[PDB]
């Protein structure tokens, strides 16, 4: 029955809330049902206001808990993440598992997009594959998650006025119908409109340009303004670029970058932010700071007990 | 008068282009002198043991294990090298042996123990491994230990990781049998030998604005006897002695050992050749020795404005500093060590030469660690280096020196006249002529 | 004008570019 | 029936650490099944020296071996457990050695005195005379359990052996001897304590190692608690004076950290003559840790002073040092002082507190450090009954206002938790006049954690001040947020109604907040709607059955027809829990 699975999923959620990984069978079932839910999900998913937009998390589970403390707990608060749930984090597995569990349990409340860092090629390099291998001893969980990552929506639309995506615009993309026409049920390509949507960046240089990341293109203010006028978009949300103050405006308030990982990579010492959209599409950013944790071995200038 | 040194043993491959994984990176005797551990750039620690019959026995392989594995820094996308930087033995607690091995980022505590008995007996399975009948279990039997051939097992006991931002270059154990320090380029951390989840940062010279860095920490060591005194050298040629009794944080130095620089030798490389690559305390603890690129300086702990003795390891390379700068030979980090009675000091050089200075008699000997005299109990012939031309009879010309053959790591037996000299691939052991 | 130690410049440059993207 | 026992026995050889550990923890079952003589002659020799050296396995084995007194044949054969524990008392792991020593002490009481002198004493001598200092470290902890129950010659031998350990070359052995010196001296005769324990205590207190010297303070306390008062000056006092002025800051930190115990041990006269200047010098120490440690002991040390001249000493000797400590540069010193300075008011009295302590309280209330202000505020109860909170409110209100509007939301969270106590101390009238706006402004904070904390604080406030004040002041204000355009504040209103239903009573809940809850079921945002459903589920028991069947049930029924899946599911869950349909 659906009710017994509902309580099972709930108990999984509270178990995950204190940084506890799930079993391989549980992960398999969760990924299968998320794939079932995400199969009918559109390339440009319609998100209804109000909603809170969040940026990169990159496996920082404690910072995700701090984000939930700042912005509220699901399903009370509608959330919208923009990819990069793994890599460069000590708890990528727990973070992605909790997010997928929330998506399955509250499909109408939480929307998760697709970024560049959730792919088989990227996760093999930046530690997610190594993390799941060291915590499980097998690549089955990695295979389940990477298979699920193909079904994540590329972009999201909020009331047809705010466009949320991970990377940015593409030279081959001019209308939302072009994105809707793509086939997202595949591995991230090295080129094409799909690759650009997860790798592009904004820049002050006019027109297009080359991206030093190894993929994607850099677009200027003219491109963003043309896209906004063509698609009738008041704003274009964005992520994937680290910013010190959490949120950064660019291209004359046409593109905004949101980063939701405070102290990125445990060394940048940056601020994180989340954009809250009111019932009247009134944007408002809430900056927060890293959660206070003792940490992996705590190098302190306060005399420890063994020396005291 | 002088000590007659004789070839005893050589360990390693014979006349081959070794890969960058068998290059010895550290050599260290244990406290009692019967164990000799060497680490290489592959993270493979090899321990030798002296034979039991003065003790002039040979050294044979005793244990071998992989200390550090290659690792990737996912946080910065850098490969973490598995090269073994330093190896430090701990005082013998029990029948087992302990040592600290460190790569650029992690310090590991390894335990070496001997197992000579094996449990024999079972109740549900034959000794071969075949499963016996489950209904034949009528009387219970307890396994009984049985003697077996001795085997040596090495296992890691504790891991001290994720505490240093920069590359660790020194580890030194305190004299209180409890703590030890690890020093990276800018910070010194004080650890507990049984606690891995926290460390105490006693010294921190990292400026808030880092675009005015002028020096980094290159070495550090505790006092052999005093539990509160330690020193650390900088790339500018100054040694700071810190007293841990004055305050919890040792950011202010009790003493500063430095020699004023005369503008006579104010060359272009005067800042590189003045960097201290190793600092060593004498066994008595009353003297301290530092090694820069071109000289060995012995410091009296009660005198701060000048060293008491200065020895020129290789003066003939002073005029060829520009040539050594081109091939990166001027950035080598040589080391030095005392003898048992703090009367002779030995340090390495180029072309497989290691120099020995006698403090009592002020006499110098240059010896060659080469396989051309691979005969045991053969007296090493002293070597002399002459400038370009005037090659007399046995004079080695400067231009004929091989700068790829460096003796960076050397060790002395704590009680006997046995020295371990590590070339690029081989490990040479020399003994006094008796 | 003597040149600086390689470790100093390596540490400086490595810590400077800690926000690479 | 022997199959599980055979499985457990063969599990001791298993290469899996977890299975071997599980077999170790069931050694009692194996021994019981095997018997008694078989346990002695087969299981014990096997467990004597184990090749596996996992810390947790050895720890579990050490714990188990201390309870096998009956399984080996009673107290008569208890000496058979000595080899396995002696082997464990030598390993390098400190916790395993400590557990082995504890088990040896526990089973030492089962030995007869003849067995004590025949088996346990030779074991102690072997451990003390061993070649490995791990054995010698463990031997230091076994002298106190065998000394009282042996002959005079054995007592002299044990005293000599302990004297040998105190002069050991290894610092760890000397540290263990210093640790066990007090508990050993507790069992010697007073004459032997004066003759032999005092020289060892003096030698250890002047050791070269700082880690050994700092262990002499506890030994100092233990020895002072034994000697007569007139003998303290000649024997213990010089060592204590040397320790108070020791070069190492760790020794001074230990002296300051155990200062109240020293004051209790040495008595009032010695405390006035010698300990007061020592405390004065400790509060003026050059090390921040020592000053912070001495700050914590200010209140207790002042309390325990002799009543003959307590006030005079506090005024003329301790008060200036405290005044200098308020302006300390170290944040932690000020934080430590603020939490204990606040309670010197009862000792000094009303006039003295007003004249001297009041300026210090005012100065510490304006400190830039939030933790100092939080510590000062948290301890107002000490002075509330001495001078009254009226003289303090005029300066407390600005501090509370500043803390309540801090940039860091965790500071605002911290000040929230102290509000119910502050409201209780300051009175209802002052709260309604000044602090009501601060509490209301927290419910609309951007951070959700602050809103939740303010909701819980509001529950505590209504619990303290009764339902009538709540209905008069808060309830008309909390329901005003129902019209907020932001849905987060509407859900905050729902949460506040959720927590207030349990306290405001059935009548107030039905007449004031239930109509508001039912009106918000038509909110356009589905989040508010299923939060209303959850609220109706929660406050359902408080409501009357007639109201449930009249107005709650149709509203829940209409929510079950909502387009949103979550609203339907939560309405169905509420209906099932309330058993309406
Ligand atoms: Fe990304
Ligand atoms: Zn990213």
């Amino acid at each position: 029955d659906e009710k017994v699975f509902t309580k099972e999923l709930d108990q999984w959620i509270e178990q995950l809330n204190e940084c506890k990984q799930l079993s391989e069978s549980q992960v398999k079932s969760l990924c299968e049902k998320a794939k079932e839910i995400l199969t009918k999900e559109s390339n440009v998913q319609e998100v209804r206001c109000p909603v809170t937009v969040c940026g990169d998390v990159h496996g920082q589970f404690h910072d995700l808990m701090e984000l939930f403390r700042i912005g509220g707990k699901s399903p009370d608060t509608n959330y919208l993440f923009m990819g990069d749930y793994v890599d460069r984090g000590y708890y990528s597995v727990e973070t992605v598992t909790l997010l997928v569990a929330l998506k399955v349990r509250y499909r109408e409340r939480i929307t998760i997009l697709r970024g560049n860092h959730e792919s088989r090629q990227i996760t093999q390099v930046y530690g997610f594959y190594d993390e799941c291998l060291r915590k499980y001893g097998n690549a089955n969980v990695w295979k389940y998650f990477t298979d699920l990552f193909d079904y994540l929506p590329l972009t999201a639309l909020v009331d047809g006025q705010i466009f949320c995506l991970h990377g940015g615009l593409s030279p081959s993309i001019d209308t939302l119908d072009h994105i809707r026409a793509l086939d997202r049920l595949q591995e991230v390509p090295h080129e094409g409109p799909m690759c650009d949507l997860l790798w592009s960046d904004p820049d002050d240089r006019g027109g297009w340009g080359i991206s030093p990341r190894g993929a994607g293109y850099t677009f200027g203010q003219d491109i963003s303004e043309t896209f906004n006028h063509a698609n009738g978009l008041t704003l274009v949300s964005r992520a994937h670029q680290l910013v010190m103050e959490g949120y950064n405006w660019c291209h004359d308030r046409n593109v905004v970058t949101i980063f939701s990982a405070p102290n990125y990579c445990y060394r940048c010492g940056n601020q994180a932010a989340i954009m809250e959209l009111d019932d009247t599409l009134k944007y408002s950013f809430l900056q927060f700071d890293p959660a206070p944790r003792r940490g992996e071995p705590h190098v302190t200038r306060r005399t420890p007990d063994y020396f005291l | 008068n002088d000590i007659q040194w004789c070839f005893s043993q050589v360990k390693g491959a014979v006349d081959d282009d070794v890969a960058e994984a068998d290059i010895i990176s550290t050599v260290e005797f244990n406290h009692s002198g019967e164990l000799l551990a060497t680490g290489d750039k592959g993270g493979r620690v090899v321990i030798f043991q002296q034979e039991q019959e003065h003790s002039r026995g040979e050294y044979n392989v005793y244990s071998t294990f992989q200390s550090h594995e290659p690792e990737f820094d996912y946080l910065k996308s850098l490969e973490i090298e598995e090269k073994i930087n330093k190896i430090r033995w701990l005082p013998q607690k029990n029948a087992a042996q302990f040592l600290l091995s460190t790569n650029d980022k992690t310090i590991k505590l390894w335990k070496i123990s001997e197992r000579d008995k094996r449990p024999e007996g079972y109740n549900l399975k034959e000794e071969d491994g075949r499963y016996r009948d489950p209904t034949t279990v009528t009387t219970l039997r307890v396994p009984v230990f049985r003697p077996m051939d001795l085997m040596v097992e090495a296992s890691p006991r504790r891991i001290f990781a994720n505490a240093h931002t920069y590359h660790i270059n020194s580890i030194s154990i305190n004299s209180d049998y409890e703590t030890y320090l690890s020093a990276d380029d800018l910070r010194i951390n004080l650890w507990h030998l049984e606690i891995t989840d926290r460390s105490f940062n006693i010294v921190d010279i990292k400026p808030a604005n880092m675009e005015e860095l002028t020096e980094v920490i290159t070495a550090a060591e505790f006092h052999p006897n005093s539990c509160n005194t330690f020193v650390y050298s900088s790339s500018k040629g100054t040694i700071r002695l810190c007293d841990m009794r004055a305050s919890a944080l040792c950011d202010r130095h009790s003493k500063l050992f430095e020699e004023p620089e005369d503008p006579s030798n104010r060359s272009f490389f005067s800042e590189i050749i003045s960097s201290i690559s190793d600092v060593k305390f004498s066994h008595s603890g009353r003297y301290m020795m530092t090694r820069d690129y071109l000289s060995v300086k012995i410091w009296d702990l009660n005198m701060e404005n000048r060293p008491v003795e200065t020895y020129q390891v290789h003066e003939y390379l002073r005029s060829k500093l520009c040539s050594l700068y081109e091939n990166d030979c001027i950035f080598d980090k040589f080391e030095c060590c005392w003898n048992g009675s703090d009367s002779v000091v030995m340090t390495g050089s180029y072309n497989n030469f290691f120099r020995m200075f006698d403090r009592n008699t002020k006499r110098d000997i240059t010896l060659e660690a080469s396989r051309e005299n691979n005969k045991p109990r053969t007296v090493l012939k002293p070597r002399k280096v002459c400038a370009s031309g005037k090659r007399k009879k046995d004079e080695i010309s400067v231009d004929s020196l091989d700068f790829n053959k460096k003796i960076l790591h050397t060790a002395w037996h704590p009680k006997e006249n046995i020295i371990a000299v590590a070339t690029t691939n081989n490990l040479y052991i020399f003994q006094d002529k008796v | 004008s003597p040149l600086m130690h390689p470790r100093v410049k390596e540490v400086r440059t490595d810590s400077g570019s800690l926000r690479r993207d | 029936s022997l199959y599980p026992i055979a499985v457990l026995i063969d599990e001791l050889r298993n290469e899996d650490v977890q299975l071997r550990l599980n077999s170790i923890k069931k050694l009692s079952t194996i021994a019981l099944a095997l018997g008694v003589e078989r346990t002695r002659s087969e299981l014990l020799p096997f467990l004597t020296d184990t090749i596996y050296d996992e810390d947790e396995v050895l720890l579990a084995l050490a714990e188990q071996l201390g309870t096998f007194t009956t399984l080996v044949g009673g107290p008569e054969y208890v000496h058979c457990l000595l080899p396995p524990l002696e082997s464990l008392a030598t390993v390098e792991e400190t916790v395993v050695r400590d557990k082995a020593v504890e088990s040896l002490r526990a089973i030492s009481h089962e030995h007869s005195p003849s067995d004590l002198e025949a088996h346990f004493v030779p074991l102690v001598k072997r451990l003390a005379g061993g070649d490995w200092f791990t054995s010698r470290t463990s031997a230091c902890g076994l002298f106190s359990v065998c000394y009282p129950r042996v002959s005079s010659a054995v007592k002299a031998e044990l005293r000599q052996y302990f004297r040998n350990l105190c002069s050991d070359d290894t610092p760890m052995v000397r540290r263990a001897a210093a640790s066990k010196l007090g508990e050993f001296a507790k069992v010697l005769e007073l004459d032997n304590v004066k003759s032999e324990i005092i020289p060892m205590f003096s030698n250890l207190a002047s050791d070269e190692q700082d880690s050994v010297r700092l262990l002499a303070v506890e030994a100092c306390v233990n020895i002072a608690q034994l000697l007569p008062q007139e003998d303290l000056e000649a024997l213990v006092m010089p060592t204590l004076r040397q320790a108070a002025e020791d070069k190492s800051w760790r020794v001074r930190y230990m002296v300051a950290d155990k200062f109240t115990e020293l004051q209790k041990a040495v008595g009032p006269e010695i405390t006035k003559t010698d300990l007061v200047p020592a405390f004065q010098n400790l509060m003026k120490d050059c090390e921040a840790e020592v000053r912070a440690a001495a700050s914590h002991k200010v209140k207790e040390f002042c309390e325990n002073l002799s009543a003959d001249c307590r006030e005079n000493v506090i005024m003329s000797q301790i008060l200036p040092c405290i005044k200098e400590l308020v302006s300390d540069a170290n944040q932690h010193v000020k934080s430590a002082l603020a939490s204990v300075i606040m309670g010197l008011s009862p000792i000094l009295g009303k006039d003295n507190t007003i004249e001297h302590l009041l300026p210090l309280f005012l100065a510490q209330l304006k400190d830039e450090c939030p933790e100092v202000r939080l510590n000062i505020i948290s301890n107002l109860d000490c002075v509330n009954e001495v001078i009254g909170i009226r003289q303090l409110s005029q300066s407390l209100l600005p501090a509370i206002v500043e803390l309540a509007e801090d940039a860091k939301w965790r500071v605002r969270l911290a000040i929230i938790e102290y509000m119910p106590l502050l409201a209780g101390q300051l009175g209802v009238e002052f709260f309604d006049e000044k602090l009501n706006s601060l509490c209301m402004a927290w419910l609309v904070d951007h951070v959700y954690a602050i809103r939740e904390a303010a909701t819980s604080n509001l529950k505590k406030l209504v619990e303290k001040f009764g339902k009538e004040w709540a209905h008069a002041t808060i309830i008309p204000k909390v329901l005003a947020m129902s019209g907020d355009p932001n849905y987060l504040h509407r859900m905050t209103t729902l949460f506040c109604i959720n927590v207030l239903s349990e306290v405001c009573g059935q009548d107030i809940t039905t007449k004031h907040m239930l109509p508001t809850v039912l009106r918000m079921a038509g909110d356009p945002v589905a989040n508010v709607r299923f939060n209303v459903a959850k609220s109706l589920q929660k406050i359902g028991p408080i409501l009357d059955n007639s109201t449930l069947q009249s107005e709650v049930k149709p509203i829940l029924e209409k929510l079950t027809q909502d387009q949103d899946v979550d609203v339907k599911y939560f309405a169905q869950e509420a209906l099932t829990v309330l058993s309406l349909a």
